[PDB]
Order: C-alpha cells, then structure tokens, then sequence
C-alpha cells in the first residue's frame, strides 16, 4: 500500500527482467552462429 | 558465396570497399535514427542536410611504427573543417548525428600486430598537470589531427595508453563498442554508432560525443627486414544528420 | 526452472563452436557442454540479486559537515565561525559510491535521504543538551544564509526539515535533471571559450543543503557532526563502462597521479601460481 | 546609468540611423533585463525554467512616422551580435509601423537541453535578443525629434517551470 | 498529451498573427509556429508544480 | 477585414510583416516547386537544405537621395557570403533556386516619389568600354554590394537607367515581373520567382538568374525641407533551394 | 482514508485543473481572433 501521492515516495517497487546481454555481447550486423566460422 | 568477410558500403556519393574485413559492429545493438516527435523538445522545424553531408570524409593518415602509442579523434570535433557537414557546425546552435567509423590499416602475410579500436562516449579526459588543472580547449578540440599519444605535453591530456586517458584500464575498455585489427586477418575494422546523449539535441561545438581511440597492443613487427612503417586511416561519415536553430556564424 | 547445462555427449562433428575470431568484437554465449561431456543440471537461480537496483539502491554516506552552537562572536563572518554550513550538493566526494556510478555514463534516479545528527562537548561542561538541527535546501538561485539567523532561514518556500540529534531526517527528492538522465562524465565545456572549467563540473547545479542548530548558545560549545546517506531508487542506466584503477583526486575530474602505481599485483614469472 | 524615473521602460529611436543598434540584452530570466518583470518575479521562485518566450514592442511616436526595425535572436553559442549582418542569421522578424502598432515576436524554444537555469549558468545560456534599424526613423519634414517603443514579455502557452525555491528580492 | 508545438510550414499569407496592439489590453495566445518553422512536439509537463496549492501550501 | 494591404510572410525561421503592400507578385504565375523525376537529368540524389537555407536575407541597405541613379543585384550572387546558403554554394556543382525578393521604401505621408523594382532573368550587361570588351566576372559579382548606378567606372557595365544596362528602354521593362513602390501608397514591394532556366539544374557560380533592378522613376522629394534621405533595404530568401553533386569548395 | 471528521484536518487533497488564462490575458468584449487586425 502506497501511502504518499507522490510518486518519488514509493519504495522500490519493480519486478526482475529477463537479461538481454546481446546489446553487449553480440552488436555485430550480420548474425554470427555458434559453430560456424567467425570469418567466412 | 556472399562472404562475410567481404563488404560495400555506400554512403551519401562515397564508398568504401573491402576484402579483409570483419563483421561491422552496431554499438549497443542500436542502427542510427532520426529524433522522434515523443523525444523532441526543441519547437523548431529541423534541418536534414542529407547526401550533402553523410558522406565519407577521410582524415590524415598516421604512421603505426614501433614505440607508437596510439592517437585518439574526438567527434564530431574531427570533421569541424570538413565539407558543408564542418560549415554547418558552426551555423546551427544544435543538433545530432550517428557516425560510420572505419579504421585501415594495410599488411602482408608477413607482418604481425594488432590495433585495438574503441569507440568511447563522454571520454573525460584527465590532465598532464593531474590536481586541480582542467584540460583546456585548445587541446581537447584538435580537428582532423588526433590526439597524438606518442607526443611530449604539459598542457595536454595524460598519454599513457595503460589508462586510457581517464583512469581506467585499457583492458576493460573493451565494454565499449570495439573492434581489433589483426594484420594477420584483417585489414579493416568498422563502427556504427547511434547517437548517444542524456539530451534530444546538443551543441555540436562545446561538446564532444564519442571519442575515438586506436591503441596498439601488439607493436607491428614483420618476420624479417628493419622497423616497418603501415600508415592508418581513418575514415569518418556522420549517417542520420539532423540539425537545428539558425545563427551567425559561430566563432571559437 | 533455467537449466545450467544440458546432457551432451562426445561429439565428432565439423561444427566447431570452440573456435571463433574476437577480432569481430562480439562474445558468442558458449557453453561448456561445447566443449566437454555435460550433465543436466538447474540453475535455482534468478540474478536478482544482482539487478542494477539492488547494486546502486543501498545507502551510502555522501557528505559530513560540522556546525556548532556556540555564543557568536561577531569579528567573524558567521559562516567561518560553524555557525551553520553549507554542502554544495553531488554525490562525488566520497569515493564508495562515487565509484559505483562511475560504471555507468548516464544514470537516471529517484533519491532518498537521510540525515542523521551526533552532538559532542569536548570541553568543561556542565550538562548536555540535545539540539534541534535545521537541514533546508537551496537550490540555484535561492539566497545564500549569511548569519546563522538571519530572514533566509524562514523557508518560505525552501524544502526544509526539522530533527533532534539522536534522530534521523527522511525524505525523497524526485529526480532533479534538466536532461533525461544525469551525467557522469562530459567531454566538453561549458561554452566556447578557451578558458573555462572541463568536465562534469559544468553540470553540476544542483544547489546547496544548508545546516544549522536552531537553538541558541548555551554557555558552552557544542559541536554537531551531520552526516548524509543516500540512496538511489527507481534506477535505470545507460552505456556501462570500465571502473576506475586509480586513484581519484578531486571532485568531478579525472585526474590522477604524475606518477601512479600500476594496480596490477605482480609475479616472479608468467608461469609461477 | 543617469535614467531614472520611467525613463528606464522607453527605448528611444532616431532619425537618419540606419543599420545601428537599437537595443540589445543578454536572455536571461534571471539578472538580466527581465529580473523585474513578471516572468522575472515568477522564475525567481522556480530553479528549471523551460518552455518559449514571447517579446512584444509597441510604437509610441507620431501618427505620420515611420519606421522598419530588425527584431532578432540569437541562439546560444554565438558572441554579440555586433553588427546586423550578424544578426540577420539568426531568428528574426522585420517589423513595418503602420496602423496595428505591436509587433510579437515568439522566441522558440532552441536549447539541445530540456531544461534550463532561471539562475545565470553558462552551460544553459539562451542567448541574446537585439534590435536593429531595418532603413531608419522617419519623421515629417523639418522636424527633429526621438520617439520611443515600449518593450512587454510574456511566456507562450508552452512554459514551463519546475522545483520551488526561494527568491533573492527580499533582503530582511 | 498535449502538443508543445505543431509542425508548421513557410507560410506566405494576408493572415498576420505577429501583428496586433497592445493598446487593447489583451495578450493574444500566439505560438512560435505564427512565427518560424516549426516541428511537431510533446510538453510532457502538466503544470502541476506550479498550482497555486503548491506555491503557498 | 482581411485587407489586401496587410500581410505576413513566414519563411524558415524568419518573418516579414508590412501594412502598407501591394498584393504580391508570383512571376509568370508560377509558383516556385521542385524538380520533377520527367524534368531530372542528373543523376545523383539532390541535398535539400530545407529551412536552413530558405530564410530572409537582408542585404546592407542604400539610401536613396536626389540624384540617385538606381540600383541592381544579382541572384544567386548577392547571397553567396550569407549564411549556409553562401557555404553550399560553393560546394555544390550544381542547383537551382526560386526566390522571394522583397524590397523596402519608408516614408511618411508629406514624402513624393517612385520606385520601379524589376526582375530580369540572364540580364546580359552591355559595358562600359562598348566595342568588343566584355564585363569582367569581377564586376559582375560584387556580392551583397550591388551595382550602383550613380558610381563612376570603366571597367563596369554602362550605367545610365535609360537604357537599362543592355539597351533595351526602361519604358519597356515593364514586360518582366515588375511592382511600384510609391512613396504616397506603400512601403513594399514583394516578387516571387521561380526558377527559370535552359536546363533543370545549373551552376550557381559561373552564372546568374537574375537580376534585381530598383530604379527610381519620381525623384524623391518632399513638401518641404532639405533633400530627404531615405534607406532602401532588400531582403531576399531561396524558395525551394536543391542542389546536387559535392565537391571541394569552390575557388573564385 | 481520512482519521477525522473535522473537514480542515483534511490532507491537501485536489485535483489539477485546466487553465484558463483567458480571464487575464483576453478580457474584451469583442473577441479578438489570432491573424485578424487588432485596430479594425
Ligand atoms: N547535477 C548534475 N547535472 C547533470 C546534467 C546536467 C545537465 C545535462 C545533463 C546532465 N549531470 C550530473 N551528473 N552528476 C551530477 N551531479 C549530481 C547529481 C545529482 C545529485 C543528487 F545528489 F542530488 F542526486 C548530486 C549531484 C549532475
């Protein structure tokens, strides 16, 4: 129960989120797969 | 057999041609766009200077011989004097850009080292004079010449490759968009970078965005013969130009 | 439930997952069944403990200032004298939190504060007192307290808050930043010139905290240590980078040492455990 | 300096001037010009200020004068201006005199940071506003004589303002 | 939301929107697109931190 | 009432207001547009700087006294120091351009006199020296200082408004798209114009469009007094500016 | 939830409102129209 209107008040409220380590790991243009040649 | 290894890229009335070459990075996952109507603030209809500006621009090329330390390129800084893109700089009191950012370097089978290249956002650099001393903006805003990490200063920013130029080590630089040079396999390394601010649209004079650093790891060596000498450069296009406001001339 | 690893056998094969280039920037997501026999197995775990929230939303002290009550003397200027002090806000002065928002360049959060209270009497006193202590917020523009009772004090429309030492102040301040998202670093300057302040520095107009003890002397000097804690909430970041190695100097820069130590531990030979 | 009285709200023009400088101030809703003025009185009681300005001048001279003038801004970064070519580049309206006698000029909103200081601050300058003689101050044969605009501000339905605070205008 | 601004072209009009009097009494509610090019926009803001609650409670 | 006599004209991010004008005119009753794929020869995709460049211009102001024999600019030519309009000029092989040419007269109701202000698309100038002698490119690109017809030279082009500056009659010149500034009825003059050409695209260096011709036809006089002195200002801005082809800035 | 039945004990509850600066910036009589003359 939130006691205050407003907002910054809330405790820290929020759910955990499926990772997406790609933005870091992975930025390449043309999609590299496991198991095939890094350089074709 | 569509190679990966082989690439075009056409930009504006300019292309570039490769052989050698690994797949081209898309920083953080994120093509270059235009800004949104949802992320817009500033009430002002836009300029979009198109194929006029995102074209290839080619800076002077540099000599990677043994003992170098490597140079670094502020943006959009380096291309201030180049074509109508370096014109409109100084005319629009904001704006934006996304870049292409490639990196040449030639070899032959019997050479050997590696180039570390990096794109760096907000690279706040650390002064020779250490303490209270700020770098001054003569030195952070050197146009097509890079920052030249093999030479002696006193007012500049500390060269040390170690530290990159902030702190930091060089071997968790590589959390930034990155891309190696390996004579032995490439020739070519390739950057797209989106625009990358706190802000919609922002000065393209007092501020610089993204800092490009090319750092040797391994010095160039060849099987046989004396200190060799490859020249590298680097080519630079801003892709999604978008620009606003209207003002004299500005002047530095 | 999130498997570890998967039952996977002897391979013989022409697909070759163990080999790849770095030289393209990217870092495949390997496996160790790619490499030898595995066994299925759970995770039982979640990560959440190592969500960005839990790693930046954890109180830390920012700032302590020493105000004191004692009878004015008035060849000073108030302000020397620690009748009341002033904490120019940022979030850099200590190094244990600093460096955990250096890992990220644009970070974007809600704070919460706390302010807590200690008296001393390092003198011939007779008693103790428990003195209320005045925290109020100035933000850019707002006037400067130039004695430690004069008009600006009244807090008319100033932020401010009221408590004891031995108690704690809390409260929340909405996220303050004129951009999206406050900055860690610039690389750049305030404006065109080729004299002015580089980095960070420039950003910073987050305004002053101002403390004072509201109470007036009480024969001796007391003294009156006000330290303020931290805590992010609601936190999101952007573009992660590598943590500082050395050694931080001053507030906003990046400076470092002439001469700084190599922060990596060495050894007799490359091959020695 | 040396105008006291009403003096201070009346910008004088003259005859036979053309391409000089009428006026010109540094944009600020702090310690500038505007300080005193309602959105000056307003903004001393916010830190963000945000959102379009508008300037409004109004022709007080005989019915027979004429005049064009040269209203303009100019975006942050830029010096002066010094000269009209200069402040031709930047946002501008030319204003003939005639029967309506107030020229509006809305200034927009150009700043590549969404909120900027009400407070003087170099990192979020607005910039400048400045006013040239378009030709010049014409007044009927044979007479000599200065004539004189009155200068108004307002905010356009896009301002905003953010995080109370205490003015400096009160001093006890 | 409310739009801050709407896009707006060159315009070449009898209308004039940046012409008035003062002498009315009246402040017309003008925007920058009566004045230069303009693109379409959000305010993001409500205006709730300056009610006159806010002010004086 | 939505008179005729006032209007406002909003162009980029600036803005024209008159009271005293006569309806404008649209040359050839041709609005300004963009070149068409069926009318495109060239094939490069076109820059289109938008309301970067599709601003007022004004050009210094002149005064105009007994005596005076007239003005006359050239377009593109009298824009090519202004804004980025002036840069891209330059680096840009080719274009075309549509203008608004607005001309300005104050003067109060006690004042006589007439100004014609006339638009010339290839006005070839006759010079000075006749014979075989042709008009230097220097005299005949002078910038944002036109040519005034009451100087001296012998190097220019003839200067006697009679005849023009090609010897066809004043009288006649009233074929082009012409206004009256009349000192007793209004202040402005207002002429929009389209491109106009042989070809779809052209250099903007080498050669003009058109030429701007403000000539006084009833000497400035007034009910009484000494020789009045009256300022008369050109502001001008491209339509639909296009351009094509980049290449390193022009040398003149 | 209110603890008092003593209706100025109430928190600082309300709504936000629309503006309506008309009453301060168009207080005529005759209504005035953006791009019309304001001296007819
Ligand atoms: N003040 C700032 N402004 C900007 C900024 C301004 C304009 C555009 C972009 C960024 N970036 C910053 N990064 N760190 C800042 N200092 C800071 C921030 C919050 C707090 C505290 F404690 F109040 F939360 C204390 C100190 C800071």
């Amino acid at each position: 129960i939130n006691y205050y209107k407003d907002a910054a008040s809330s405790s820290s409220a929020g759910q955990s989120f499926s990772m997406d380590p790609s933005k870091f790991t992975e930025p390449v243009k043309d999609i590299m797969l496991k198991g095939a040649p890094a350089l074709n | 057999g569509y190679s990966d290894r082989v690439e075009q890229i056409t930009l504006g009335n300019s292309t570039i041609t490769t052989q050698e070459a690994a797949n081209s990075i898309v920083a953080y996952g994120e093509w270059p766009s235009f800004l949104s109507d949802v992320d817009a603030s500033d009430v002002n209809k836009t300029t979009k200077p198109d194929t006029s500006a995102c074209r290839f621009y080619t800076l002077d090329s540099k000599m990677w011989t043994q003992g170098s330390k490597g140079w670094c390129w502020k943006l959009p800084d380096a291309l201030k004097d180049m074509g109508i893109f370096g014109q409109n700089m100084f005319f629009h009191s904001q704006g934006r850009t996304g870049y292409t950012i490639h990196v040449q370097c030639n070899a032959t089978k019997f050479h050997s080292g590696c180039l570390l290249v990096v794109v760096i956002p907000e690279h706040q650099l650390a002064s020779a004079e250490g303490g209270n001393v700020s770098v001054l903006y003569d030195k952070t805003h050197p146009g097509e010449k890079g920052i030249d990490l093999s030479e002696a200063d006193s007012t500049g920013p500390m060269k040390d490759p170690l530290y990159m130029m902030d702190g930091t080590l060089i071997g968790n630089s590589l959390i930034f968009p990155h891309q190696f040079i390996n004579l032995r396999t490439n020739n070519t390394a390739t950057i797209v970078v989106p625009y990358i601010n706190s802000v919609p649209m922002d000065s393209m004079t007092r501020h610089n965005n993204l800092s490009l650093m090319v750092i040797p790891i391994v010095d160039i060596t060849a099987t046989s013969g004396t200190t060799p000498s490859i020249p590298v450069t680097i080519t630079i296009a801003p892709m999604f130009l978008e620009l606003s406001g209207i003002r004299s001339k500005a002047v530095i | 439930q999130t498997l570890a690893s998967i039952k996977s056998d002897s391979k013989h094969t022409q697909k070759v997952p163990s080999l790849t280039a770095n030289e393209t920037g990217a870092t495949l997501p390997t496996t160790p069944s790619d490499s030898v026999e595995t066994r299925t197995t759970l995770m039982h775990y979640t990560g959440s403990e190592t969500t960005l929230e839990n790693f930046l939303g954890r109180a830390a002290c920012v700032h302590v200032v020493e105000i004191v009550n004692k009878r004015p003397t008035d060849t000073e200027e108030h302000r020397m004298q620690l009748l009341f002090n002033n904490w120019k806000i940022n979030l850099s002065s200590l190094v244990q939190l600093r460096r955990k928002l250096e890992m990220f360049t644009y970070v974007r959060f809600d704070s919460e504060y706390t302010i807590i209270a200690t008296s001393s009497q390092p003198n011939e006193a007779k008693f103790s007192s428990n003195l209320t202590i005045q925290a109020m917020f100035i933000p850019p523009g707002a006037p400067n307290p130039k004695k430690w009772d004069d008009y600006t004090w009244q807090s008319a429309t100033n932020p401010s808050v009221f408590f004891n030492v031995g108690k704690s102040a809390r409260f929340s301040v909405p996220y303050l930043g004129i951009a999206s998202a406050y900055n860690c670093f610039y690389d750049g300057y305030s404006h065109d010139n080729s004299t002015t302040p580089y980095g960070i520095n420039v950003l910073n107009h987050m305004g002053s905290m101002a403390f004072r003890v509201v109470n007036e002397h009480d024969n001796h000097t007391t003294h009156v240590k006000v330290r303020v804690y931290h805590r992010a909430k609601h936190i999101r970041a952007w573009v992660p980078r590598a943590p500082r190695a050395l050694e931080y100097l001053h507030i906003g820069r990046t400076n470092y040492k002439q001469s700084p130590q190599n922060p990596i531990k060495t050894r007799k030979t490359i091959s020695t455990y | 300096t040396n105008t006291t009285g009403l003096g201070m709200y009346r910008i004088p023009l003259v005859q036979n001037m053309q391409g000089e400088q009428v006026f010109g101030f540094r944009l600020y809703l702090g310690d500038g010009v505007l300080k005193t003025t309602l959105l000056g009185e307003l903004c001393q009681y916010f830190t963000h200020w945000a959102g379009s300005l508008r300037l409004s001048f109004m022709y007080t001279g005989p019915a027979l004068s004429s005049a064009k003038l040269l209203i303009a801004y100019t975006p942050p970064g830029a010096q002066g201006p010094t000269k009209r070519k200069e402040a031709m580049l930047g946002t501008h309206v030319v204003w003939d005199i005639g029967l309506q006698s107030t020229v509006v000029l809305n200034i927009p909103w150009t700043s590549g940071v969404q909120y900027r200081y009400t407070d003087p601050d170099t990192y979020t300058s607005a910039g400048f506003v400045s006013c040239w003689y378009q030709t010049s101050l014409v007044l009927p044969p044979q007479t000599q004589q200065t004539v004189y605009m009155l200068g108004f501000i307002s905010a356009c339905p896009d301002f905003k303002l953010r995080l109370m605070k205490d003015t400096q205008s009160i001093h006890q």
